[PDB]
């Protein structure tokens, strides 16, 4: 069927487009929790990874 | 980040909204002299695509071309059914090997045709597939929507809209499979009917499967809302032909029917032939 | 010459077995060919000229030899853009005016070459003089109505005399496999 | 359908040749804007282009 604007709007709404933003910095490897701890295990472990 | 460079360059350091559209518009400009031809051609005639009225085994197939940039354009599909064996040509496929390379694409659209239309034996049409124009680097592996409701409207004789581009790949059950780079496909479609003028009607069938892939942008989207372009999600062959022929399959004056009556022509026609030798 | 079965062969045989259909199969066989060889030919391509002789030699229809027909077609009979238009109508009209211009001659192109024709100074002349003719085309239909000076609608019709054309070698067919099988 | 001489000409009528020309020199990579702007963006940024 015919899909809506609705059903094909994507894009988060801007609120404002001038006002500077100050976020912490991200954990490293911050959406890859797998690379992550792979990595952990293998520098605890001593492990070739 | 690299993105994020070209912003603060384009933006004077701070990446503003402004600033970081204006990156992406001249990423997306810097490999845009393909498609500026193309649309340049389209528009003085040199590649004509129809993107008003109907016409029959005409569909506007949605392809990625053979460049290393990946954008989708339009290429006008024709099906040609004749009289003969169950043979279906592709002849954008058998152009310069032959011998039945068996391209798993072929295949797959026999299959469909040969099982989904049982009236007769062997099938009593020969379809050949082609692509008006050569960018079109069609893919083998996977059977196309667009080769499949030509092939249907030529043995049908169905007028089928040439307000609508159809794209996405079919397997034999008639299903309608996603497809990559939908929103290439769909944006160079809206871009050649930009370019040629929104009739209000133009519009894109597409893969319900890549419902979850449409990211389009902000101008196809805009178009959408004012109801100058339309998207179709489709999950089978049949319903892409119905929204293509503007009817049902099923029911009196059905699509079903037509294509019946057109086999049995044809198959009419093969007898009448024998006959006509025997004696 | 084996497999390969090329772009142009299927696109005209498609095309032929699609528009004319009275039997189960194509009664014609068709022999294409170029006198002399410089042509080189496209074999990823079709040709107007291709198709618009197999349609005079199924029909018997007499094309003017006046007019060069260049030009590629789809198995729809859209003829389509071809490249180095300038090059081929330029050359017609050396090859014209060297052995005389009759006021007749001219060139059937493509309607999507309009865009590339950009003719030289003496070929413009002769058009203004009507020493030549330049003819856009967008099917093969409309070239073949040219070259044979008939519709292919209405009585004497182009049409049915390509269809009669047909259906006389399909006579013969019939009587020679009549006549094998007794 | 015959096309007239008018819908063929394409030359630039002249309208006086005795006249030598004297214009400005247009600006680096003129009718190249997508070239032009790429390559400000290189200079600007440092990018490998």
């Amino acid at each position: 069927m015919r899909l809506s604007y609705e059903a094909l709007e994507w894009r988060t709404p801007i609120e404002n487009s001038t006002e500077p933003v100050s976020l912490p910095p991200p954990p490293p490897f911050f959406g890859q929790e797998r690379a992550r701890e792979a990595l952990e295990l293998a520098i605890r472990g001593g492990f070739h990874a | 980040r690299a993105l994020a460079e070209e912003a603060a360059v384009l933006g004077g350091g701070l990446l503003t909204a402004e600033s970081v559209e204006q990156a992406i518009a001249a990423r997306e400009h810097r490999s845009f002299l393909s498609e500026e031809e193309f649309l340049r051609a389209v528009q003085e005639g040199v590649i004509r695509l129809r993107t008003t009225g109907r016409a029959v085994g005409e569909v506007n197939s949605l392809v990625v071309v053979e460049a290393a940039p990946y954008w989708g354009r339009p290429a006008r599909l024709t099906a040609r059914a004749a009289p003969g064996r169950d043979h279906l040509i592709s002849i954008d496929r058998e152009a310069g090997l032959g011998g039945q390379i068996f391209h798993k694409a072929v295949l797959t659209l026999a299959g469909y045709l040969r099982s989904r239309y049982i009236e007769h034996g062997s099938l009593p049409v020969t379809i050949s597939l082609a692509f008006e124009q050569n960018y079109v680097s069609i893919e083998g592996d996977a059977a196309g929507l667009a080769e499949l409701v030509a092939a249907l409207s030529a043995i049908g004789n169905l007028p089928l809209r040439q307000d609508l581009a159809v794209t996405g790949a079919v397997d034999q059950t008639g299903k309608v499979l996603a497809v990559g780079a939908i929103n290439a496909k769909v944006e160079g479609f809206f871009r050649v009917c930009k370019a040629l003028g929104l009739s209000g009607t133009q519009g894109v069938i597409l893969p319900e499967a890549n419902l979850a892939n449409l990211t389009l942008r902000a101008e196809v989207l805009e178009a959408v809302r004012a109801g100058q372009f339309h998207i179709y999600a489709v999950e089978t062959a049949e319903q892409a032909l119905e929204i293509l022929a503007g009817a049902r399959m099923e029911g009196f004056r059905g699509l079903q029917e037509k294509i019946r009556a057109g086999l049995e022509a044809f198959a009419r026609l093969e007898e009448g032939h024998d006959k006509e030798d025997r004696e």
